[PDB]
Formats: structure tokens, sequence, C-alpha cells
């Protein structure tokens, strides 16, 4: 059934799994027409599919075209969602393949279900987890490479960088939602935050800086404290 | 006309007879039930007065055979048997009527809802859901699994509907997912209808079978079915017109029967709202939609 605070360690055993978050597939920008209506205008999307585990991120980047002269783009992209999914389980080595698929969004589980009926043994699942991987484009080697995409492309990453020398996969979950849920909340100071001091750089292979122990708990802090203020700037306590 | 006879009415019951009910005492003088229409389908069903669990009864058609109702002790039930001397069970119903020992079933000259509920129920399809070839008749009751129950215990009391799954690779073509869940024309046209059922009267045909045990024995496995097959043919967008139309009348008769304290538990909210307001068939069931409105406007 659904994944939620109770069966949270769930995330880190040894027992292959994937979250897919739909919500950067369709975007839009919202402008007026010259005679005054309104108008949509596509920009490219991605799938974010990650292995909680080890980091590793399928970043499917959906280009414009995918979306020419079709109708219902919103309930489309789900489903594209979902055929893209489908194509990369099929495409990884069976002992690779997932035995569950947590999808960030219910309306994703008929799509996948029915894209992945040739897989009767692996779970489709919800979550009552309200992730922010909706914030993955404002990791700007992210955004860049889906912006500058001109046709259909999966790349690869590792998200957690190389923190697993370090840190167990619990703690770089946590460390990723912290960073993430920092920069849906207020993308700019948490931007400020992540690189303030320019002797801190990102390395080549890396998305995030190159924090040593003591630096990440600092930033950590920043980032509660971030969150925590825009929690007050917003109900206003 | 014919009739099924009864040996004797050991035991208070309700008995029921299609759309009508009516009670027998304990050890009163009862001797069956005369003036049967030929050419339907029939049901004659049972509810004890000291049980009203299990609710049971047998499908039957009187072309067929010689049938009475005779009370078994042991097993504590009415059972419908066959009587191969024709020249027996014509001199003892003779006697019983003779005697008005029987009750009559109802002649309304304008009445047409039994035809309407059993269309096109035919006794050789319900012999092929309710499996027991050595009887002409056919046992069901409020208990009995289906198939597709089983699937999700013992096999020959089982009820072998068609299964219907809209999750299912039957019901999806690789390539057309979207397509084909969300339009399911596929899956009722060709799958279905030229596939499995033939034509649509053997869809109804088993429609209308799934509502009769859903509505007389409580049976929730016929709900599901008969529930099933109307979401089948209303998330279809490409449907033949004659069967919309079709389709129409069988449900408005099935609502109208439909016993007004029963709505809560024979009807499915959702299947019905998206089937009347949402489906590709939303426009299509004037007659099902206005008795809806005006009989279960609760549910809606
Ligand atoms: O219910 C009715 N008759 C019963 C049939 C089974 C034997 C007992 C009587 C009729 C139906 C409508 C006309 N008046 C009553």
């Amino acid at each position: 059934g659904a994944m939620n605070s109770s069966n949270y360690a769930e995330l880190f055993n040894n027992d292959i799994k994937l979250f897919v978050d739909d919500t950067n597939v369709y975007r839009v920008t919202v402008h007026k027409t010259f005679e005054g209506n309104v108008a949509t205008k596509a920009i490219n999307g991605c799938i974010f599919t990650l292995n909680p585990k080890t980091g590793h991120l399928f970043l499917k980047i959906i280009h414009t075209s995918v979306w020419a002269g079709q109708k219902r783009l919103s309930q489309l992209a789900k489903w594209k969602t979902a055929e893209e999914v489908s194509a990369l389980v099929r495409s990884l080595p069976k002992e690779e393949q997932p035995k569950q698929i947590i999808v960030t969004r219910k309306a994703m589980l008929d799509p996948l279900e029915v894209h992945m009926l040739d897989f009767p043994n692996i779970a489709i699942r919800p979550t009552e987890l309200r992730l922010p991987f909706s914030a993955a484009m404002s990791i700007d080697k992210l955004s860049d490479v889906v912006m500058k995409a001109t046709e259909p492309q999966m790349v690869l990453f590792n998200i957690y960088d190389d923190w697993l020398d370090r840190i167990s996969s619990y703690t770089a979950f946590s460390r990723l939602t912290l960073l993430l849920r920092a920069l849906k909340t207020n993308e700019e100071s948490a931007k400020m935050i992540l690189l303030s001091d320019p002797t801190i750089t990102i390395k080549s292979y890396h998305l995030w800086p190159s924090f040593t122990d003591e630096q990440w708990i600092t930033i950590e802090s920043q980032m509660r404290d971030l969150i925590l203020t825009e929690y007050g700037r917003k109900y206003n306590v | 006309m014919n009739t099924v006879p009864f040996t004797s009415a050991p035991i208070e019951v309700t008995i029921g007879i299609d759309q009508y009910s009516f009670n027998v005492k304990e050890n009163q003088p009862f001797h069956g039930i005369k003036d049967i229409p030929i050419g339907h389908v029939h049901v004659i069903h049972f509810q004890h007065a000291d049980n009203s669990s299990m609710r049971y009864g047998y499908w039957f058609d009187c072309r067929m055979g010689n049938f009475y109702i005779q009370y078994d002790p042991k097993d504590g039930l009415y059972k419908m048997m066959e009587e191969r001397d024709g020249a027996k069970f014509e001199n003892i119903v003779h006697n019983f009527k003779e005697r008005q020992m029987m009750v009559s079933y109802p002649k309304i000259d304008e009445d047409d809802t039994w035809y309407n509920l059993t269309e096109f129920v035919q006794m050789d399809k319900i012999r092929k859901i309710v499996r027991k070839d050595e009887n002409q008749f056919s046992y069901v009751d409020s208990s009995m699994t289906t198939v597709q129950e089983n699937e999700l215990s013992d096999p020959a009391h089982s009820l072998n509907y068609t299964v219907i799954n809209f999750k299912s690779r039957e019901a999806i073509r690789p390539g057309h997912e979207m397509e084909d869940f969300l339009d399911k024309s596929y899956y009722l046209n060709t799958v279905m209808l030229q596939g499995i059922f033939k034509n649509s009267s053997n869809y109804f045909g088993e429609l209308q079978f799934a509502f009769l045990n859903a509505m007389f024995f409580g049976n929730y496995g016929s709900s599901l079915q008969w529930h099933a097959m109307i979401e089948l043919i209303c998330s279809s967008a490409t449907v033949p017109k004659h069967m919309l139309d079709k389709l129409d009348e069988i449900l408005y008769y099935q609502i109208k029967t439909l016993p007004e304290q029963y709505s809560d538990i024979l009807l499915n909210e959702r299947v019905w709202n998206i089937c009347l307001y949402s489906s590709f068939q939303k426009n299509s069931l004037h007659n099902t939609e206005k008795i809806m409105e005006n009989k279960y406007p609760e549910l809606l």
C-alpha cells in the first residue's frame, strides 16, 4: 500500500525501488495573445526517477515536440510519464529492475499500472510523504540539461554526489529532501546559502558544492532556518 | 401455461416466483404454482421464515421438462427435481388443480415487466454460467461466489460469469495503453462482443441474469458483474446505436423493478454517476437517467 512516515526506513533496504515524480513533465508559460486572449507555450520538461538508496537519477528529458498536435496535455503527460518509466524498466537487466515504483502523485497510479501490466510482480505504490522533487529544476545543472535539449534524451546523474562515501542513504536522502524543500520554499535564498562562499566549489562531475562534514552541518542548519522563517513570513508567526 | 407442483410445504417459507413473493405457513396445504407463462425463463426462490440467511432458488424453463419442488429434511431446503414420467406428472398436477391447491401466476393483461427483465436471458446460457449438467434447471443462492471473486473457493458451486477487468492485458493492447484504458471500445467490441459473447444479445443476457441474481438473492458477485457490464459499455466511445437504445430500455426496467429500500446496497454510486454524467454515453441513456433522477436522486 501507501508509503508514509511509519515505513520510512523501507526506502533504504536492499529491495530495488524507484520514486517517480511527474510534476515537471508538462511545463508551460502562460501569456497574452495579440487579440488579448491567453495562450500557453510549452517548455522542455523532465521525468524525475530516483533510486533513494543509491542516489541514481534517471532524468528523462521531455522535449516540447512530444506535445505537438496533441490534446489534453496534462492527461497525456501522465501517460507519457508511465510509457517512459515502463521503457526504462524494460531497458534494465532483470537484476536491476525495481521491485517497487513509488509515485509522488496518486494520479500516476493508473497510467503506470496499465503500462506495467507485463510486470505483475513490480508493485506500484503511492506515498503520503509530501516530497519536494518538483524543485529538481532548481538544481542548476539539471535545469541546464533540460533547457538545452533539442530532442528527447535520457541523462543519468547521482543526486547524492559522493556523499555515500561518508554518510548513509537515510542521511543522504534527508539532506536531499532538506535542500529541495528549501529551494521550493525560497529558491533565491536557498541558492544564496549554497553558493555564498566562493572558496567552496561544485566539482565538474557533481551537482552540489564540495562541503566538508562541518560545512554540511552549517548549511543544513541554514536551510532549516530558511524553511522555518518562510513558514513564519508565510503564516505570520 | 405450465405448472410447478410442490409435494408439500413442511416448513414456513416466503416463496418468490419472478418479481412476486407470497408466504406459506408451516404444513400449509400448498401444492405449487400454476399458469406459468411459456416462452420465458423463470426463477422460483425461497427464504425460510426461521433463517432469512441464504435466499436460494432455481432458474428453469418449463419447455425443457416437467419440474416440481420437494422439501428435503436432511439438506434442509426446498429442492427442484425433474419428473421423467409424463403421465404421473400430468395426473398429479390435474389432481392438485382440481382441488385448487395451487397459487396462480398473475396474468395482468398489460404487464411486460418479466419479459423486459429477461428479454435476452436463455436457459442454455444460464447453464453455462451455473454448471450442473445433470439437471435442466440451475440453483443459485446468496453466498455463491464468482470465478472472478475466486481469483482475487469451491469451483463447482461458482458463478462462471465472463471475467471483465479493465486493468488486464485482455483489455489493453500493447502500445494503446492510454487509448484503450480511457476508451474501452476495443475491449467491448473486439474482445468481448466479437470474441467472447459473439453478439450483443448474449452480452445483454448475461447482464440481465447478473442483475436478477443480485436482486433476488443479494448475490454480491452478481452485482459486481452487472455494474462491470454496464460500465464497459458506458466507457466505450464507439457503441452500435441499437445496443445503446436497448441498454437504455434494459436498465430502465431494472431500476423500475428494484425495491426502493435496497437501492443503498444494490447500486454502486461511482458507476452510476460516471455512467450518467461523465462517460461517453452520458447523453445516450435518456430513459434510465430520467428514472434514476426521479427514484434515487440521493445516490446521484
Ligand atoms: O402479487 C400479486 N399476486 C401474487 C402472485 C403470487 C401468488 C400470490 C399472489 C399481484 C401482483 C399485482 C396484482 N395484485 C397482486
